[PDB]
């Protein structure tokens, strides 16, 4: 089952500043009270991060490139954002990755889904509407895990695809800022490593409708792109990354 | 002192002679208590193998791999390991083991090595320069040859550019010839990339079908899931021991620690990159590793 | 910055020690920078190299 | 080369491209190279940060 | 001399099956591998399938279960069964021949057959 | 020439344009067994041996490494580690005679 | 060889090119596609090897 | 020869710089002193050596 959403309002996507967000732990090694230089796929400091809204009538589910990696930020309240779609052609010709977080558990499946043009979940005012794919024939990887999840909640994720491994890094932050990204530093802990082994060039955000037509709950998300660069990370006495330096941002940090 | 100064008479003074180092007393091996065997029977003893252009990749994880049944088998004509010794394969714990299975003819088995050139290396299956793993190949004339000719195995004769390491090309696309496009029959007739092997049992050696399994490893980064048959020893505190934690070897005293490791975090590294703390499998505790007492005499 | 000459000597010596310790992390073209890994992974004919 | 005061004082920096003409890269041409980010002044002071060829830099913005 | 002729083209409903035939005349049908290729109007050529003397059939990964290649060597013919026809399969089909003891040059080609699907 | 007395032409001290030869459409067979056709224009060799003869259409495959046939065993034999390219073309319009 | 014969009995002319890579100098080389010359810019030049 | 002391320093510095440049023309046992010739004539496993 697929449903076209024809009540959207036309608006260009916005842009804003990354500040010093998007830093994740580069490896699984404990380091304490040290300054470590690492060269990896990182999000550049003060970069141009693309801003998408969900407000009522805005419902931003575009087709975005994946490139080398994706930083995904979410200023979320009332749980609209439910998952992501990764793939190349997003049809039954190629193999695609599904990550969903419904009311019970987090499900990761690697199958050849025949995806809808507008994949979505739904909340009735209980969840009783799910229209993401019409079929799933050849499934190789399944992984059921714990639930990962004024705007009250900040969700940071880093998605990387190296050597057939999909690294998802996550950080959950209590915030009370109304509209934009808060300015500060928070190192993203690694959440999960998935052995999917598939080609990914395009990705989709999955949202949830509110029914009482449809109504979009208030949410906002941000997409940034990772580039290969060097960071100087500071590890405190407790092994937590407390500050970072982008080695190629400006001559002072260089 | 006489031996150090190379003289039978030693003048008055202080002389640096050697470096005292306390030796370890016993070896403790700590490995996960996983007991599942790895499905090597489903890989080596499979009835059907895919072609070299569309080689089969099976990810082997979360099991105990008994490599001693591979080397001691006399079936394998070629057992060449790069970056690891086959005898030591039982003693090591790996991560991200990959089994790549395909069928190639006899004289192309030399091309399944890092740094080889040919049709298979460039356009079908490319190994990296820094490849660690094992290439295993054995004759399969009595299974993969038919009297009329076996036509199920095909190789990619030509590609526009060379393949990247561990890159699969299952894409079958019509390609051109030169100065005229492939806009129908009108132009220069269009070449096909995939060519089948001529497998007959009467063929001489070098043309016969050989089954190739390539084992690929990753050297100690994330927590290891594929470990050898080695058993786990008990843990001893505050004594100099030569330990082996998931393939990480070393000598030191294992002590209690106050380092608040995060759940993902397993080990710790100093400036020199030598391991300073480790998380033991089975019990998940965090043991600090302090080098055994040494100094100048 | 009154006592810069002594601090300069201390910094140079500490930096030389830090560089000498850091040089153990380099493999210099070998498969690994750790000797125990080479001794546990390879037979003596190639572990010698 | 990066010419800076202490980070306790300021985060302003100047960049010296040694032996590079300024047309091949607050832009000033010195015999040492091209200095970007420092305002050249006609006054003479004591040398605080040495640039070279008689040019020195100081913080008061960064002047050369 | 060498000649490939085809039959089975026409204007047919979508979902109805088709059987395209490729008759070979002038050369012995053995020791050669036979190809089915299609080209759409305004689009380049797309390879469909391969069949050998053994009977091993290899299909394009892009399209699955739509076609079935059937070789016959008593009368030197090649058959294609097409099932579950979609609207996008309007194309000119070609029968191709490669030699098994060489590179994949497709040598001589069929004149082609026209398949038009409509409702 | 005939296949029992195949003409051997030695190519040396010259620049060889393999692009014209590869792009020629008269050739029904341009099959290489040790090199790549697209890298012929980049590589350099000491000398080239060109062996020219006429055979039957069914015996064209017999000029191959590892191939056993009457032409392979008695007329023209290639080594197992052969490098180079075999080019063959139909000559019905020229060589053939009605008698 | 007759014109009435089909493909397989028709005469085929075969030229076999074999390459030698001995210690002799490589007299036989591929064509040399010279491009246009660009001056006053930092370019990668390849002049006669 | 009045100013030989300064001229010796200038000559030593220039000669050391010239020697450091001339060390680039030595292959040090390799097949060629040019990296591009090695990268174009050999595969990366032996070009690496
Ligand atoms: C929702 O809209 C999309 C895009 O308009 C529809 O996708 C197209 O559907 C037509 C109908 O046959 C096809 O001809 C096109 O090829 C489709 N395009 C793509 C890019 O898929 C989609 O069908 C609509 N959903 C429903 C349920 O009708
Ligand atoms: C971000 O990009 C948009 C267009 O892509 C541009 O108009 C805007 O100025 C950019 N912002 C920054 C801070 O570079
Ligand atoms: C991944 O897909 C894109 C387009 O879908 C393609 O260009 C690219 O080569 C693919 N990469 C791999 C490794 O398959
Ligand atoms: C959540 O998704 C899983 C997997 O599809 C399913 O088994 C489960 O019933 C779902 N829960 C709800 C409440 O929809
Ligand atoms: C993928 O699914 C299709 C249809 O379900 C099937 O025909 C095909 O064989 C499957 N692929 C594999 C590799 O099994
Ligand atoms: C480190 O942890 C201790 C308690 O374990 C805490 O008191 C201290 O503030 C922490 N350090 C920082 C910089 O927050
Ligand atoms: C394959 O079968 C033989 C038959 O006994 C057995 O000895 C061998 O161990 C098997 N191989 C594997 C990998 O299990
Ligand atoms: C085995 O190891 C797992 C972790 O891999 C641990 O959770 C479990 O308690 C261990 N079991 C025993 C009996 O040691």
């Amino acid at each position: 089952q697929c449903v076209n959403l024809t009540t959207r309002t036309q608006l260009p996507p916005a842009y804003t500043n990354s500040f010093t967000r998007g830093v994740y732990y580069p490896d699984k090694v404990f380091r304490s009270s040290v300054l470590h230089s690492t060269q990896d796929l990182f999000l550049p400091f003060f970069s141009n991060v693309t801003w998408f809204h969900a407000i009522h009538k805005r419902f931003d589910n575009p087709v975005l490139p994946f490139n080398d990696g994706v930083y995904f930020a979410s200023t979320e309240k009332s749980n609209i954002i439910r998952g992501w779609i990764f793939g190349t052609t997003l049809d039954s010709k190629t193999q695609s990755l599904l990550i969903v977080n419904n009311a019970t558990n987090v499900v990761i499946k690697v199958c050849e889904f025949q995806f809808c043009n507008d994949p979505f979940l739904g909340v009735y005012y209980m969840e009783s509407e799910f229209r993401v794919y019409s079929s799933a024939n050849n499934c190789t990887f399944e992984y059921v895990s714990q639930p990962f999840l004024n705007f009250k909640n900040l969700r940071e994720f880093v998605f990387k695809n190296i050597d057939g491994y999909f690294k998802i890094y996550s950080k959950h932050t209590p915030i009370n800022l109304v509209r934009d990204l808060p300015q500060g530093f928070s190192a993203l802990e690694p959440l999960v490593d998935l052995p999917i082994g598939i080609n990914i060039t395009r990705f989709q955000t999955l949202l949830a409708l509110h029914r009482s037509g449809w109504t979009a709950g208030a949410a906002a998300y941000y997409v940034g792109y990772l580039q290969p660069r060097t960071f100087l990370l500071k590890y405190n006495e407790n092994g937590t990354i407390t500050d970072a330096v982008d080695c190629a941002l400006d001559p002072l940090s260089e | 002192t006489k031996c150090t100064l190379k003289s039978f008479t030693v003048e008055k003074g202080i002389y640096q002679t050697s470096n005292f180092r306390v030796q370890p007393t016993e070896s403790i091996v700590r490995f996960p208590n996983i007991t599942n065997l790895c499905p090597f029977g489903e890989v080596f003893n499979a009835t059907r193998f895919a072609s070299v252009y569309a080689w089969n990749r099976k990810r082997i994880s979360n099991c105990v791999a008994d490599y001693s049944v591979l080397y001691n088998s006399a079936s394998f004509s070629t057992f060449k390991c790069y970056g690891v010794s086959p005898t030591k394969l039982n003693d090591l714990c790996f991560t991200n083991v990959y089994a790549d299975s395909f069928v190639i003819r006899g004289d192309e088995v030399r091309q399944i090595a890092p740094g080889q050139t040919g049709k298979i290396a460039d356009y079908n299956y490319k190994l990296p320069d820094d490849f660690t793993g094992c290439v295993i190949a054995w004759n399969s004339n009595n299974l993969d040859s038919k009297v009329g000719g076996n036509y199920n195995y095909r190789y990619r004769l030509f590609r526009k550019s060379n393949l990247k390491p561990f890159e699969r090309d299952i894409s079958t696309e019509i390609y051109q010839a030169g100065s005229t496009p492939c806009n129908g029959v009108e132009g220069f007739n269009c070449y096909f990339p995939l060519q089948s092997y001529g497998f007959q049992p009467t063929n001489g050696v070098g043309y016969q079908p050989y089954r190739v399994v390539v084992l690929s490893f990753e050297l100690l980064h994330a927590p290891a899931t594929v470990c050898g048959p080695k058993k786990s020893t008990n843990l001893v505190k505050n004594k100099c021991v030569n330990f082996n934690f998931n393939g990480l070897t070393g000598t030191g005293v294992l002590t209690e620690s106050n380092k608040k490791f995060l759940p993902f975090q397993q080990f710790g590294r100093d400036i020199a990159d030598t391991t300073d703390a480790v998380r033991d499998p089975q019990t998940l505790e965090i043991l600090d590793i302090t080098p055994c007492s040494f100094g100048g005499v | 910055s009154a006592l810069g000459k002594l601090q300069d000597v201390v910094n140079q010596n500490a930096q030389a020690l830090n560089t000498l310790v850091k040089q153990l992390s380099s493999n210099f073209g070998a498969i690994s920078s750790v000797l125990n890994d080479i001794l546990s992974r390879l037979d003596p004919p190639e572990a010698e190299v | 080369s990066v010419i800076t005061p202490g980070t306790n004082t300021s985060n302003q920096v100047a960049v010296l491209y040694q032996g590079v003409n300024c047309t091949e890269v607050n832009v000033f041409q010195t015999r040492a190279g091209c200095l970007i980010g420092a305002e050249h002044v006609n006054n003479s002071y004591e040398c605080d940060i040495p640039i070279g060829a008689g040019i020195c830099a100081s913080y008061q913005s960064i002047i050369a | 001399e060498v000649q490939l002729v085809e039959s089975g083209g026409g204007v047919v409903q979508p979902g109805r099956s088709l059987r395209l035939s490729c008759a070979a005349s002038g050369f012995t049908f053995s020791s050669y591998a036979m190809h089915w290729v299609r080209q759409a109007p305004g689009k380049g050529l797309e390879w469909i399938g391969n069949i050998y003397h053994d009977g091993s059939t290899f299909y394009n990964p892009s399209l699955k279960s739509l076609v079935t290649i059937s070789r016959d060597d008593s009368t030197n013919t090649l058959y294609l069964q097409m099932n579950s026809l979609r609207a996008e399969d309007t194309a000119i089909y070609y029968c191709a021949r490669v030699w098994l003891y060489g590179s994949g040059y497709m040598d001589v080609w069929g004149k082609g057959t026209l398949v038009t699907v409509s409702s």
